[PDB]
């Protein structure tokens, strides 16, 4: 299970599910037809968000690393 | 008052040796240890067995050289070897010492199953540190 | 926390390798391992050869 | 003591050292030059050049401390001052402009003036003469007079308070009530003086 | 001097006007907004400052300005965004969250403010079982207190919103579909047994009806790390309970999810009052854990730091402007420099040090 | 000749406990568990009782090897406090000195 | 130092050296104290500073 793993694997994790669910709700609000799973998780926005979560889980959590995570969230969620 | 290992004052006519003059609190300060083994060092075994062997070796040497010992013997253990260093008065003839050395060494090597050697330093008479 | 199947099966694989008790044994039943892994008090040289 | 008698008590007054050389009395000037070839005791952990450090309040804290619990005793004193400042702010805000002038909102000045109001000039020492215990009027030193004021406060609050009240709430209510010369501690001071007046005639029976 | 005293107050009582120019300035919260928006949720020591000073004033700060910016640009169509205010002890996370609660309260949002969520996982003296699910438990007193405060904050919206289903409180008492949401709240207060269930209905109703565009909904949970942690409550077998088993904790965990739209979720972390956490733990993963972190991601972490040089001077002048710093040497430059060292620019330590002085 | 009749009785207790150490180990192992039927455990509870009382190792007392003193003994040297002091105060113990600090 | 020393009196002891010479806010100190309790560790730092 995920708990057993010592090194976080974003693929097929709670993060990927939570991210994919948000992106699906975001595209639905846009009124676009339901998109593919691979399409939503292939964007660069999702690529960066993967790198930041992995850093927090494996490299370590700190104010510097949390700042990088903040920027990825802003790009992923289209926040100003 | 403390009575332990103290040769008490007389009226200036008692000849005490260097070992006898010093009370227990001078041990490791002015006078050393008569026995030297590794059994009382930290994390070392067989203290009980080394201490019992010493008690016997001291009573044996007194009886084997009765009236011929000027001072307490010094015991030195190195590896399995035991070394007995005794100051002995020049009372007995020379050849008698050669007999008692051969006898006491052989007997103590077959009793404790270790190599035992006897080192004898002959003095003309007991050495007096001070008159107390 | 609880031990998942992966966690438990790894522990048994480890105990099997390191020669430890592999089953679930109560604290009471672990004394048998101690009794047979430790020299009894009466068999120690200090006890039977206490005296000269 | 681990300090030889040659050691000197440290002087932790910041302004004293930075004063111009001419501003120092020659007696003080002499001590500085002498101290250069002497040994000085290390400063205590509670001795600092802080501008907010009051010796009297620091002493009152130590007289409340139990079993070396300085954090708790300092906390109780800090909570007390706050409890007194908050009690005067309420009265000040709820008072007219004329009344507002008199009201004092500085807790450090209410504490010092309260203690001073509880200090007894004379004392009574209990002596035995002729098979009975005859106490006699005594004149108290500055140290004994100050100790008695603090001890009487820390004892009224510790004992004569409800079970559910706390020391920061009983001590605040006593410093302020003493600050107005109406508290029970002031009564204790009146009794000590009143007893001495009764025994004024029999002061003869003192040998110390 | 008193140059920062001019910077120690601002006349823009309305939180919308505030901007970077207003940084390090204390804006007074109207008296009516205290007794309506903030019947709960203000820190205990801050409430003492509001009583003695006679006025509530919240310093405008960059962390709380960043948050107000995101709330203004909220895309209601998109799923709700969780803003997590994480910082060291005493840095102002609770009061930074209260600033957002004032901004939304003035724009006619529906405030769902959980003042402290640790209070629901400890020191509970009445713990009943739930009829809805027998595995779960019900905290009657904890739910009853919240409902009374939720009623006060959202009293205006309790008549407009109306239930979309029928709720059977007892055999003899039920809520007909269409009745105002105030009825659900009223029943909970009247009958304490159903209090833990009225809350669940309220959270369920608001979450569903918000998506219809009727009203906006601010889910403000301070102490959110309590939800996915450990509890100090024991069952009749004297066995410790888990957070999920509790009914209040179970319902709230749903509201902090991004599966709805029409509002914003503002979360805050607090090691103070937390169970089984170190004294020096403030980071999100340390307090939330692996379960809590995964539950809330993707979230926006907003660091609440210590007072900067401008803010520290503004805070110092505010205390002096109210005559709080009564020590003679406090107004001096050596006093201020001393308090800056002892406090270390920490908002809470400065408040504690100045309280005694 | 040993110091006294008490030291002799203890010596025999130490020599009979060494003889019955394996036996009392194997039988007592059958009782210190929860894996075997209680009927067997009750029966091993009686076989252990049937062994001679001097086989029991809790009847051994550590006595001074030179004076047979029951209490006051130091286990590293097996001597009583009184006998140990005589040897220590005379420089006859290697490395033992008085403690001044 | 506010985190390591949650007690006010321990922080005051670190303030004494700098406050005395009116050098507050002019130096950056990095300390390494091992051994003793909270009060003994603050005092050890004060002399070292
Ligand atoms: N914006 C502010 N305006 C006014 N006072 C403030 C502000 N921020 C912090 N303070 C002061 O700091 C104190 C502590 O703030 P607060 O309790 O909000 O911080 P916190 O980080 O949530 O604390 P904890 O970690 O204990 O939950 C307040 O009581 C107040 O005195
Ligand atoms: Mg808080
Ligand atoms: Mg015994």
């Amino acid at each position: 299970t995920e708990e057993d793993m010592d090194e976080y694997v974003w693929a097929k994790s709670s993060s990927e599910n939570s991210v994919l669910q948000t992106l699906l709700q975001m595209r639905a609000a846009e009124s676009s037809v339901a998109p593919s799973r691979e399409e939503l998780l292939g964007t660069k926005e999702v690529e960066d968000y993967q790198k930041c979560v992995v850093r927090l889980k494996n490299e370590g959590e700190n104010e510097a690393s949390l700042a990088q995570y903040k920027e990825s969230v802003k790009r992923l969620l289209n926040l100003a | 008052k403390n009575r332990a290992a103290r040769v008490r004052v007389a009226k200036g006519n008692k000849p005490v040796s260097y070992e006898e003059a010093h009370a227990p609190h001078y041990i490791a300060h002015r006078k050393g240890w008569l026995s030297l083994h590794t059994g009382n060092l930290d994390g070392e075994d067989h203290a009980a067995e080394r201490t019992l062997e010493d008690v016997f070796l001291r009573k044996f040497m007194m009886g084997t050289f009765p009236g011929c010992l000027a001072d307490q013997i010094v015991l030195k253990r190195r590896a399995n070897q035991v070394d007995i260093c005794a100051l002995v008065l020049r009372q007995l003839p020379a050849h008698k010492f050669y007999f008692l050395v051969g006898y006491s060494e052989t007997l103590l090597s077959h009793f404790y199953k270790c190599p035992v050697r006897l080192h004898l330093q002959t003095v003309p008479s007991k050495v007096v540190y001070k008159y107390i | 926390s609880p031990l998942s199947e992966y966690a438990l099966r790894m522990s048994r694989l480890s105990a099997r390798i390191f020669g430890e008790v592999a089953r679930s044994t109560d604290s009471k039943s672990m004394k048998v391992v101690s009794l047979f892994s430790e020299q009894p008090l009466a068999k120690k040289k200090e006890t039977y050869d206490w005296y000269p | 003591s681990r300090y030889a008698p040659e050691f000197r008590e440290p002087l932790i007054d910041k302004e004293y050292y930075r004063k111009p050389v001419a501003e120092l009395t020659e007696e003080e000037k002499y001590d500085q030059e002498l101290k250069k070839t002497q040994f000085i005791k290390a400063a205590a952990a509670t001795e600092t050049s802080s501008v907010f450090a009051d010796p009297v309040i620091s002493k009152f804290t130590n007289m409340m401390m139990k079993g070396g619990n300085k954090v708790l005793a300092r906390s109780l004193m800090a909570q007390t001052l706050e409890a007194v400042k908050r009690k005067q702010f309420e009265k000040y805000r709820a008072a007219s402009a004329e009344e507002q002038a008199t009201i004092e909102r500085n807790p450090y000045r209410i504490f010092h003036e309260a203690l001073k109001n509880c200090e007894p000039v004379i004392g009574l020492v209990p002596i035995l003469k002729g098979g009975h215990f005859y106490q006699v009027p005594v004149p108290l030193a500055d140290r004994r007079r100050r100790f008695l004021a603090m001890k009487w406060m820390i004892t009224e609050c510790r004992e004569n308070k409800p079970r559910r009240t706390l020391m920061p709430e009983k001590l605040s209510h006593e410093l302020l009530e003493a600050f107005h010369n109406r508290g029970p501690v002031i009564k204790r001071k009146h009794n000590m003086h009143k007893m001495a007046e009764a025994n004024r005639a029999l002061a003869h029976y003192r040998w110390w | 001097a008193e140059r920062p005293r001019t910077v120690s107050r601002t006349s823009d009582s309305d939180p919308a006007k505030h901007g970077e120019q207003h940084e390090g300035q204390h804006y007074s919260i109207p008296l009516q907004d205290l007794k309506t928006v903030f019947p709960h949720g203000l820190p205990p020591r801050y409430m003492m400052q509001v009583k003695t000073f006679g006025e509530a004033c919240l310093m405008v700060r960059k962390p709380a300005l960043e948050l107000l910016g995101y709330l203004k640009n909220t895309n209601f169509a998109h799923p709700a965004v969780r803003y997590l205010l994480y910082g060291e002890k005493g840095t102002g996370k609770t009061l930074s969250l209260c600033h957002a609660v004032h901004f939304c309260a003035r724009h006619d949002w529906l405030i769902l403010h959980i003042p402290d969520a640790h209070l629901w996982v400890k020191n509970c003296r009445e713990l009943l079982q739930s009829t809805h699910n027998k595995q779960r438990f019900d905290q009657p007193l904890e739910a009853s207190t919240w409902l009374k405060n939720f009623k006060t904050t959202n009293e205006r919206f309790l008549s407009q919103i109306k239930v979309q289903e029928k709720y059977v409180w007892n055999k003899r008492e039920s809520t007909e579909k269409g009745s105002p949401l105030g009825e659900v709240v009223e029943q909970g207060l009247t009958r304490v047994r159903n209090a833990t269930d009225a809350v669940g209905v309220v959270l369920k109703e608001l979450k569903a009806q918000s998506a219809l565009g009727l009203f906006h909904l601010l889910v403000a949970v301070d102490g959110v790390n309590a939800l996915w942690g450990r509890t100090t409550l024991k069952k009749e077998d004297r066995t410790l309970i888990a957070p999920e088993e509790l009914s209040l904790v179970h319902n709230l965990r749903k509201m902090v999810k991004n599966d709805w739209h029409g509002g914003a979720i503002v979360l805050s972390l607090s090691q103070t009052g937390s169970l089984f956490k170190s004294r020096t733990a403030y980071l999100p993963h340390e307090l939330l854990g692996k379960e809590g972190f995964n539950a809330l991601e993707p979230f926006l972490p907003i660091l609440i730091p210590n007072y900067n040089p401008k803010e520290f001077e503004s805070s110092f002048q505010y205390y002096l402007e109210n005559n709080w710093l009564q020590h003679e040497k406090a107004s001096t430059e050596e006093g201020r420099k001393e308090l800056r060292f002892l406090s270390n620019c920490n908002p809470e330590q400065l408040e504690r040090l100045c309280a005694s002085l | 000749y040993y110091v006294d009749w008490r030291m002799l009785r203890d010596l025999k207790r130490r020599k009979m406990a060494y003889e019955y150490a394996d036996e009392r180990l194997r039988i007592n192992s059958l009782r210190k568990n929860t894996i075997l039927p209680k009927d067997l455990q009750e029966m091993a509870g009686d076989e252990i009782a049937a062994l001679p009382r001097d086989s029991c190792p809790v009847r051994i007392r550590n006595r001074c090897v030179m004076t047979s003193r029951p209490r006051g003994v130091k286990r590293r040297w097996r001597l009583s406090r009184i006998v140990f002091r005589h040897l220590a105060d005379h420089g006859l113990l290697s490395g033992v000195q008085r403690a001044i600090w | 130092y506010l985190i390591y020393f949650p007690i006010t009196q321990d922080r005051e002891q670190l303030m004494f050296p700098f406050h005395f010479l009116d050098r507050l806010e002019r130096h950056d100190v990095t300390c390494t104290v091992s051994g003793g309790g909270r009060s003994a560790q603050a005092g050890a730092i004060r002399l070292a500073m």
